């Protein structure tokens, strides 16, 4: 409305501002913030680590991969599926695999296929 | 009366629904971002304050791993993924409503689709996705259903041993105390009753939204807690302003220290209250998830003799279904019906000897005495095949006279 | 009386007593049938015989010894009241809650 | 020993007692009344303090509904109120104490 | 602070009472409404009633 300048959301935080010199409405969005998770095997095994930036689009932050948990750097996605070693996020687990001894990310396998002859 | 018994002459196959929460939303907080934002001097003062941030982070991480473990305990009972045969014939039993639907990309059963349709910020608060996706939980449910349909209870106690479904339900009847001849005679009626009950389950779930009220209650409580925290972030707690940028752009350091102390104390108290409430709710969710795991082991992976544990009535089967942040159990039970009055006697006196039924009760139609099984009326001629003597006539109270054919 | 109030429970003592009486009557007159469907009438000696058969003892054992088992049950039930009355620590959990 | 067994030749019918808490007292607190009651400016500054009153009231209401649900779950197993027959004979078993 | 401590303690005790009431409901279903094969669940000895 032509008389108010600030906008607020259900959280009582400043979401929109009317520019003083030129009269337009600007939406304010907090620039990308997130958590960092370090994915590592035992230090005795190796010192290689992967980094998961949680809930961050992998642009804002075998090298990079976009998980629904976040952006994972230092892990190579493999289309093979294994049993989960250490959880990462929504169905993706990481492991220290030789196959090329490095950290790999993969969709976890729920179990061996079995079709009973009914 | 001390002479009359009531014996059922028919039965109903009933399917009941039990909804149990399993997991809740995994939330993580950053103490520094919540309390102080990006104010470096606030961060230094908080560092001087104490070491509550690490304790709160430990508690929340424990809750998250707790939720993942709850889902794993409930749904990862099996070690192999079982697939139902392409020809879906199980002696007239229709599991289409229960089995996954290939047409939908999600590969979820129609009941699971109904459940998912019914039950459906940046101040340092983050929501971590669960380790197991909805598709993975659906695949666990499909494997459990396929194993139960194709192998009975065998896959839970070892290798999956194939068995025709009518024979499996006959052995379940034998478990609940009814001879298998009853099922082999009334297979079509039992299949029709099961199909009608399964069809009615979906309409029952759709009609009453209170059935899925527990899962929505969990979601609502988590949302209310997060909203309360965010709102408490806008309180003053005695300070002149509720914004750290305002308190830093209006005041010199030494006199802004007291106001920033007030803000820090208030926000620490709010966040600690949130963590304590989350711990208590996590305890409740563990209780529910342990109950769900016990039911999956005892109702789905086998036949349970515990009364009212798996539905109401004599338990036959149980089928799992994944629901958002929980599980739904379709308990298939045997409910006797069409009861009839009869005259009963503890023993039959013949040739000076007392006779007792090996299994069943003695039933008179007024004129003749037969022996029946307890839960169903199948009269049979009293013979030495289904009686044992073990006693004398005079000692037993209430004995009656009749002939026991050889 | 400075802001603290006690809300009465939804079910009164009479209603809990009626529930208990209904459960007792169902157990005595129908066995376990009323918990799994319609209440099926059955004489109490036959119910005890089938409960004996449940724990692995044949029903002839009950029928031969009906009077002895009835006397033992009556004596035990009569002794329960005296055991409750004599020892106040028996109800210690409810009193602990209060 | 690898040749000997012990077989019972008699039995005892024993009645034991188990006491279980089910519900506790439902209490409600008025945050304003407890903290200051009629002191108006105290109420105003408590309002300035935060929204703890609403959370406390919600927790206590949840506890009360919890207690009612506990009693209902324990005692409302039967859907029909069964009545014992006028003649209280059950093969010599004396239920007058129960 | 006093009232918050009271409510937290009440919540913990309420959790304990839910545990007790769930146990009581299970025993009503399994000991009263049927005969239980579980050892020591429904009294000491072979459960009859
Ligand atoms: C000065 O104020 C007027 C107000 O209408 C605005 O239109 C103008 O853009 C402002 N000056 C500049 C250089 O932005
Ligand atoms: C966020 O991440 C997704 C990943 O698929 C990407 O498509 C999208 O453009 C990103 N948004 C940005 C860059 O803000
Ligand atoms: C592995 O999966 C990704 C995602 O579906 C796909 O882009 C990639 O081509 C796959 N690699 C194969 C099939 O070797
Ligand atoms: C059955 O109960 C009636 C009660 O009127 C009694 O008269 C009769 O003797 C009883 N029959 C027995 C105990 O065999
Ligand atoms: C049992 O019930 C079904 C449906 O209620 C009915 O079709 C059938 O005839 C009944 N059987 C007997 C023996 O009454
Ligand atoms: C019963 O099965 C048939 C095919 O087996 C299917 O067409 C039908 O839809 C099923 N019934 C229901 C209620 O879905
Ligand atoms: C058995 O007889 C009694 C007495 O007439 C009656 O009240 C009851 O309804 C009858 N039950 C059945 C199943 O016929
Ligand atoms: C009882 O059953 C026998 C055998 O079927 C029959 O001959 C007799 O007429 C029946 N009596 C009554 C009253 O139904
Ligand atoms: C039937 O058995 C009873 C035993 O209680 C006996 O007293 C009676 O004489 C018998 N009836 C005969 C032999 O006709
Ligand atoms: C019992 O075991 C002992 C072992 O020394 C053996 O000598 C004895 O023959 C066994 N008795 C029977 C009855 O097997
Ligand atoms: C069992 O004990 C009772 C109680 O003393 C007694 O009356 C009865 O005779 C005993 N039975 C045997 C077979 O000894
Ligand atoms: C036992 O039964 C008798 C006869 O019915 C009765 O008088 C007595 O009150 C009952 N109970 C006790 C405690 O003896």
């Amino acid at each position: 409305l032509p008389f108010q300048q600030f906008g607020r959301d259900i959280a009582d935080t400043t979401d929109a501002v009317r520019d003083p010199q030129t009269l337009e409405i600007l939406d304010i969005t907090p620039c990308s913030f997130g958590g960092v998770s370090v994915i590592t095997p035992g230090t005795n095994t190796s010192n290689q680590v992967a980094v998961l930036y949680q809930g961050v689009n992998c642009t804002e932050v075998s090298n990079v991969f976009q998980t629904r948990a976040g952006c994972l750097i230092g892990a190579e996605y493999v289309n093979n599926s294994y049993e989960c070693d250490i959880p990462i996020g929504a169905g993706i687990c990481a492991s220290y695999q030789t196959q090329s001894q490095s950290i790999i990310a993969y969709t976890m396998s729920l179990g061996a296929e079995n079709s009973v002859a009914y | 009366s001390n002479n009359s018994i009531a014996i059922p002459t028919n039965f109903t196959i009933s399917v009941t629904t039990e909804i149990l929460p399993v997991s809740m939303t995994k939330t993580s907080v950053d103490c520094t971002m919540y309390i102080c934002g990006d104010s470096t001097e606030c961060s230094n003062l908080l560092l001087q304050y104490g070491s509550f941030c690490t304790q709160l982070k430990r508690a929340l991480t424990g809750i998250a791993v707790e939720q993942d473990k709850n889902t794993q305990e409930v749904f990862a009972q099996v070690k192999q993924i079982y697939k139902t045969p392409p020809i879906k014939y199980f002696g007239g039993f229709n599991f289409s409503q229960i089995l996954p639907d290939p047409s939908k990309p999600s590969k979820r059963s129609p009941i699971e689709d109904l459940l998912f349709n019914k039950v459906t910020k940046f101040n340092g608060l983050t929501v971590l996705p669960p380790l197991l996706t909805d598709e993975m939980i659906a695949q666990y449910t499909s494997a459990l259903l396929a194993g139960t349909i194709t192998s009975g209870w065998t896959f839970g106690a070892g290798p999956a041993l194939q068995i025709p479904f009518p024979m499996q339900m006959a052995y379940r009847f034998n478990g609940i105390g009814v001879t298998q001849n009853v099922l082999y005679e009334n297979q079509k009626l039992i299949a029709n009753q099961f199909n009608s009950a399964i069809g009615k389950i979906q309409d029952s779930l759709s009609s009453t939204p209170s059935a899925l009220g527990k899962l929505q209650d969990v979601v609502n409580h988590n949302a209310q807690a997060l909203n309360t925290l965010v709102k408490q972030l806008s309180s003053k707690f005695g300070a002149i302003s509720s914004v750290l940028n305002d308190i830093l752009s209006r005041l010199d350091p030494p006199e802004a220290e007291v106001q920033i102390d007030r803000l820090i104390t208030g926000r620490l108290q709010s966040l600690q209250t949130y963590v304590t409430q989350q711990l208590i709710r996590a305890a409740e969710i563990r209780a529910s998830a342990n109950l769900a795991a016990t039911k999956m082991s005892e109702c789905v992976l086998g036949q349970s003799k515990r009364v009212d544990f798996c539905g109401k009535g004599y338990h036959l089967m149980s089928f799992p279904q994944s629901a958002p942040h929980g599980v739904v159990f379709l308990h298939v039970t045997y409910v006797p019906a069409q009861e009839k009055n009869f005259t009963t006697a503890p023993a039959i006196c013949h040739d000076g000897k007392a006779h007792f039924p090996r299994e069943g009760v003695f039933v008179s139609n007024g004129t003749h005495w037969f022996v029946t099984q307890r839960n169903f009326y199948e009269p049979q001629i009293i013979t030495t095949d289904n009686t044992f003597v073990s006693g004398n006539c005079d000692v037993v109270i209430g004995i009656v006279n009749n002939t026991v054919y050889d």
